[PDB]
RNA sequence: GUUCACCCACUAAUAGGGAACGUGAGCUGGGUUUAGACCGUCGUGAGACAGGUUAGUUUUACCCUACUGAUGAUGUGUUGU
RNA sequence: CGAUCCUUCUGACCUUUUGGGUUUUAAGCAGGAGGUGUCAGAAAAGUUACCACAGGGAUAACUGGCUUGUGGCGGCCAAGC
RNA sequence: UAGUGACGCGCAUGAAUGGAUGAACGAGAUUCCCACUGUCCCUACCUACUAUCCAGCGAAACCACAGCCAAGGGAACGGGCUUGGCGGAAUCAGCGGGGAAAGAAGACCCUGUUGAGCUUGACUCUAGUCUGGCACGGUGAAGAGACAUGUUUUUUCACUGAC
RNA sequence: UUAAUUAAAACAAAGCAUCGCGAAGGCCCGCGGCGGGUGUUGACGCGAUGUGAUUUCUGCCCAGUGCUCUGAAUGUCAAAG
RNA sequence: GGGAGCCCGCCCCCGGAGCCCCGCGGACGCUACGCCGCGACGAGUAGGAGGGCCGCUGCGGUGAGCCUUGAAGCCUAGGGCGCGGGCCCGGGUGGAGCCGCCGCAGGUGCAGAUCUUGGUGGUAGUAGCAAAUAUUCAAACGAGAACUUUGAAGGCCGAAGU
RNA sequence: GGUAAGAAGCCCGGCUCGCUGGCGUGAGCCGGGCGUGGAAUGGAGUGCCUAGUGGGCCACUUUUGGUAAGCAGAACUGGCG
RNA sequence: GGUAUAGGGGCGAAAGACUAAUCGAACCAUCUAGUAGCUGGUUCCCUCCGAAGUUUCCCUCAGGAUAGCUGGCGCUCUCGC
RNA sequence: GACGUCGGCUACCCACCCGACCCGUCUUGAAACACGGACCAAGGAGUCUAACACGUGCGCGAGUCGGGGGCUCGCACGAAAGCCGCCGUGGCGCAAUGAAGGUGAAGGCCGGCGCGCUCGCCGGCCGAGGUGGGAUCCCGAGGCCUCUCCAGUCCGCCGAGGGCGCACCACCGGCCCGUCUCGCCCGCCGCGCCGGGGAGGUGGAGCACGAGCGCACGUGUUAGGACCCGAAAGAUGGUGAACU
RNA sequence: CGCGACCUCAGAUCAGACGUGGCGACCCGCUGAAUUUAAGCAUAUUAGUCAGCGGAGGAGAAGAAACUAACCAGGAUUCCCUCAGUAACGGCGAGUGAACAGGGAAGAGCCCAGCGCCGAAUCCCCGCCCCGCGGCGGGGCGCGGGACAUGUGGCGUACGGAAGACCCGCUCCCCGGCGCCGCUCGUGGGGGGCCCAAGUCCUUCUGAUCGAGGCCCAGCCCGUGGACGGUGUGAGGCCGGUAGCGGCCCCCGGCGCGCCGGGCCCGGGUCUUCCCGGAGUCGGGUUGCUUGGGAAUGCAGCCCAAAGCGGGUGGUAAACUCCAUCUAAGGCUAAAUACCGGCACGAGACCGAUAGUCAACAAGUACCGUAAGGGAAAGUUGAAAAGAACUUUGAAGAGAGAGUUCAAGAGGGCGUGAAACCGUUAAGAGGUAAACGGGUGGGGUCCGCGCAGUCCGCCCGGUUCAACCCGGCGGCGGGUCCGGCCGUGUCGGCGGGUCCCCCGACCGGCGACCGGCCGCCGCCGGGCGCAUUUCCACCGCGGCGGUGCGCCGCGACCGGCUCCGGGAC
């Protein structure tokens, strides 16, 4: 019953919750379980990166956020044959890889063949066997850094452009930012209007000759 | 605290602060929101008028995503930018006008509340009012689109 | 079944009433008033009838008081007359 | 003389119909109508004596309470038997 | 005011929702007569077993506190209150006036936006049943209507290879 | 015949009269099956009713509600075509 | 500061003028959530609020806390305090833990619900130990005999039987 | 039963008006001058959270139905609750 | 004695009779701590304030909502200064 | 008055006088011939979660936050505590109004250019308006004095009167969005069924130099078993023909 | 009229293996309601929930787009926050209710059919030899069989593939055995077994100390050990343990080195030629259930029923037209995820025997019902049984003595032993049932006095040192800021937006500190010998203050009342 101007509210407590509450009393326990499993792979993967495969620079849909950048699912094909790497070898060299991933712009495709390019030039390969066969890096970087990279590998930060003090001309001074916008979303709506009245108009004059 | 609560007082109350010519029965009224048009129709529409009734256009795959635009008022606009940006301003002899993206700081339109102090600033921004614009203007600044 | 009612006979007279319309751990259960049935009216029907008929379990006092009786009881020093 | 929801009609060179464009359709805004007579607006036939449960002496069938219309009984005046 | 025989004016008898009759029969319901007797007039006496007392063994219901009455008021019939009548330890055998005695959160009546059994011309439906359409569902022979200038509807008669 | 309030006028009974069915059937059971009961059956049989020994009869009414009959002479008539 | 008044000069400091005000320092009164002084008022169901140095349990701090020279608990014809919830001592039993203050937390206070469990009263040495005929005498064992056993007498079930 | 018993009131001077008018109204703006506006008593105003209640009864006076009612139903005030 | 029929089912010479001391829908467990506008109960002290059975609406009349009555929290100011 | 005499308000028993009907509950009305009640001991009924609203306390403050995760420990004390380019992805608030396409909160004064046309365009200035009531603060003539007359800077109290006027209330204006009416002009990459602007009414949970966020506590309203006990019923799955 | 192949189909106690059932906390696939809410009730809600059926593991399921989005795009599945109580559904009522993106935990990708190339190049079974055999393998030898051409194996699968040309660089991956060196993180991996510090020290209580006091420094010794339990109380040191990158003896696991048997002649980029897709399936109508999915989200019986620049999706039905995104009708896969059952552990602001699981104990036991099923009550002597020898009454149960124990005033259902109720002793009382409140009185219980209680506490009268100096020590306050530090605001060296040093000046000189100076106070040691000084006692009730052991009496003043006698206007 409603008394004196309480806000009108539904909750959601109609069917069997007490059978199904789920408790939080593990939280604890479970973050330490976590802790010990990473741990345990990091000492497993003794010179590997703690954090795992390089992921690429990708952006987001959603125009929302429309400016973030994130770490990628894995470097694309197209990018992998740019920066002249073997999709099979990747894998085995640590380099996210996924076969799902399109190119639509060069800017991206050439971020991410940079970045493959970086993470190459300081990759430190350990050869096969003892004894150094070719593409294994010299001994010399090899016991100075046998240690893993701690957080992500070559962390990935949205950095901006600054802009330095401009000199404002007349023609920027003059632009019309709420008349260009009204005038732009009036020619948007009414694009297909016009084609059909000039569709209808050449139809007219094509007509009038016969 | 049940020390601080009203429930210690009441020891000894026959009723227990809830009367005795009529009980504290279980459910008198309706449980939840019943009688919203039946014997609740008073307190419906003396305090929740519009409650009963549709209105507008159904909308299904609805994306909060495309319809996002933050917006940030004139009367707050430096404070987007480093204070010392604003102090080499009005100075160096130069009109010099500074940019202040505002997509940067996290905003798309901007709007014309506030009063603008007198410095020239480039204001870049995908939406613009027409207010906001003449302000700018006036003050001596200019209005830049982004995508 | 009756309260009521009428008649027969006697007689001074067969006057009128109350007591939780006296009186069911006092009695009877005759008819109201469970369940089974029959008849007539009403209802399509299940069913209804201050409309009639028949058969249909009447539990407990040893408690307190009241009453009928029986020992008794305080005083007269004790008993008896 | 009539709320919500639904339907129907009228009006805008009215908005949306979802990646864009055109046309049907549909969803929208505003103003009327279709009706809720239990009329601030449930969609709704009975019986139970085979009955059941939560309650009421707020509410009936007993007695007892106020009153005496009615019933019974008794006076006052006096036209007459 | 009952029972039996005739009258029909039948609130509201009546013909297989059967009418009338009817030998025998009925732990079916009524009226009268003979005999019989304590049903009664009108109660009395006798016997057995209890009730009585004693030895032994020994519960239960019920219990606001407890129990003498007249009148008054009260919530409209008091064990308690008021005014009076009065009152004296502990008990035994009866007794049924009172404790509005004990029992079952009244069977009657009403309310509940509580139900259940049953009925139907109540509101929604459902098994079942009838009919129409599609698939299993084929082969042969004729014929007709319609459209139109080959198509559909196909009606009938035959075969079994499905069933 | 209502064990535990109703032993009856109630139920049942032979007798009497109707109704459906000739087996890919009548009645009925079954969520289901080339299922099952009648049926180890065939109209003198099975299934559904009404009244309820013998005698004498069984009057009139199809307006109403049912049941049943045929009928491209046909108003309504869903899906499919 | 100047001019003067009903010959000039002082007219002074509380480490001391001694006090009904002393502005030089200031309680016996100052747990300032404390203390002190005036007035007015005090009914109360349903109900609300405030204060509990009222009470139960456990936790974090704290009483150089209590305790086998005696803890909790229980009883009391003892001394008391608080309006009150309640609390502090004395005595007796008891034998092993308990409490005060500052905060926190709760499964935190019973006279009723035909309340749940358990125990005990009046009734009350009361109702009752009454369906189917019936027992008696003597002896034995035995501490103990109406009920057992033996012997005798009288009976019943009376072959669809006890 | 409503009002008025003064500062939120009077007297001047000047502006505005797309309203109204022959000039004028009428309203609104600014500047200046004038204070105990009848009796008696009270310190006033304002904003939120808000339990319980929504069965009443009685009495002076007025009064409806009823013959009357310790009857049913109203008006002011006061009580019990 | 064996066997068959098992609960909206069985069986019934039909009484709503029987179906393990229960039958107008058996028993056990679970949903289930089903719902109740209806009964009953609702636990320590002191102090202060302290009510209503009235308005209108509701298939509303043993109940709710809404105003009213009430408590608490304050806040804005005036002053025996 | 002091070896069988004192005081013990309270509690043990008894007597006297007055008053005095048994508790809880429904009820206008209970001691009731209304209901529960022999007695005693133990247990016993407004809890917890979530969503709100208001008030209070604390921290930060146009900001606020720790949800989740990660870095320190082998957990006694710890499943605690500290920290994070995670410090903010994300929630609330800082912007609202329309069904939506969308739009989206400031003006005033002065000089000039168009005919000041209550309209448009160029520069400068002031920069959240005005009236009334407004706690407080400022100026404050003058008075009160001081052992004598005058002059006289200082410590004061009162101070008529005059002002800036917090918070808040009433009103007048102003601004944003939707809608109605009358109307005149502006711009071009595409001169169009383009876009923008004015005045006058009206609707909004709006702006008018802000007040929110997190935690804790108290009360009230709900969903949950929901202060405790209580049904007649309904559904699912199994067991009974040893009685009948 | 037979025999010999093949396709379909049976018999075997044929040879060798496999499934059945149980548990079921978590999971997967079906079926599946009504109590309840809507103040009634029928759609809705409860709710894809309870109940019922089937199937596995340590997890299961899902899973690498016939995806999300419309952006400058992201890119398997699973879980947390948020989106969000939002879009959306609903007698648009009650109520119901996602997904995208973003931030994290984890992160791993792949394999067939088809198309095609290779002499079926493939696989299974039986015999012999060698290794090894307690999760039956590897190699060799078998004109020994079978399966397979109605298709096994290698390459190869949408991210393109295959075959040639000829550019580049070169030659390690795995399996089955035989051994060997390092005991491999809770800091020695897992399991088991055995051990590692310090008072029973001196007194004193007790029945018994683990109590109390003391012991080269809170006390004696250890302490990387001061958790816990037991021991006749409350124990770091009596014992077991506790702490420890402490010690020793065995078994197992994986990570590494040597040897044997082997299988393995395994690439990247450019160019040329070919190839590349799962059918009664998608989809359409339909109806039923479900969903937020709304002109139909998903799952479906029925009917129709495909195509290949094709098909699906783009959250409003249809037509036309461009776009964006994937490749369905085949399959495998750990991780972050859940776990009221099972094995073994740790912990608690939880309950402490009417509480906590029904069950602390011979608990699903006793017991009840034919059965499905229902289901209790029940802990405590004592440190140690030392559990009462023996005498005596009685047949015995039961007592009376005696004895053990600190205690039977703990005596086998025995710790503490309350209330209701009952028996007995002591006191009091008793004809208006009992009981209660206010006011007294009487009798008892003890309590506090006293063998007078006249309660004291200050001032005054009738053995040494203050007074006053010397030396030492300590303390307080103060200014010339005296001198140095310290310290706040400003000025200065720019000396090193926020943060540091120097001298010079002013101000607040602030309790932020010192060295000298002064004044004062206190203590100790010396003088100071007695008109001062301080003690103990008495005779004064002399002055002051609260008080009297109990019972009282009287006087004067005031305040509040009820009265009386007068005189005068």
């Amino acid at each position: 019953a409603p008394s004196r101007n309480g806000m009108i509210l539904k909750p959601h407590f109609h069917k069997d919750w007490q059978r199904r509450v789920a408790t939080w009393f593990n939280q604890p326990a479970r973050k330490i379980r976590r802790r010990k499993a990473r741990q345990a792979r990091a000492r497993r993967i003794a010179p590997r990166p703690a954090s795992g495969p390089l992921r690429p620079i990708v952006r987001c849909p959603t125009v929302r956020y429309h400016t973030k950048v994130r770490a990628g699912r894995g470097f694309s094909l197209e990018e992998l044959r740019v920066a002249g790497i073997h999709k099979k070898v990747a894998r085995t060299i640590g380099i996210s890889v996924d076969p799902r991933r399109r190119n639509k712009s060069t800017e991206s495709l050439q971020a991410n063949v940079q970045r493959l390019k970086e993470y190459r030039s300081k990759l430190v390969l350990f050869p096969r066997k003892p004894s150094a066969p070719k593409k294994g890096d010299s001994s010399a970087e090899e016991l100075k850094l046998a240690t893993q990279l701690t957080g992500p590998v070559m962390p990935i930060r949205n950095v901006f452009k600054k802009e330095k003090a401009r000199v404002i001309t007349e023609e920027e001074k003059n632009f019309k930012a709420f008349a260009s916008l009204r005038m732009a979303r009036a020619n948007a709506r009414l694009f297909g209007i016009r084609a059909k009245r000039a569709k209808e108009a050449a139809e007219q004059d094509v007509e009038k000759k016969k | 605290p049940s020390r601080l609560r009203k429930t210690r007082k009441l020891r000894g109350h026959v009723s227990h602060g809830h009367g005795r010519i009529g009980k504290h029965r279980k459910h008198p009224g309706g449980r939840g929101n019943a009688g919203g048009m039946h014997h609740h129709r008073i307190n419906f529409d003396k305090y929740h008028p519009g409650y009963f009734g549709k209105v507008g256009m159904r909308h299904y795959h609805l994306k909060r995503n495309q319809s996002f635009c933050p917006t940030v008022n004139l009367d707050k606009l430096w404070t987007l930018v480093s204070e010392q940006t604003r102090v080499n301003a009005a100075k160096n002899k130069t009109g010099a006008a500074p940019i202040i993206d505002v997509v940067r700081s996290g905003y798309y339109k901007v709007l014309g509340k506030g009063k603008l102090p007198k410095q020239p600033v480039i204001v870049k921004a995908k939406f613009f009012s027409r207010r906001a614009e003449e302000k700018i203007k006036g003050v001596g600044g200019a209005c830049v689109l982004v995508a």
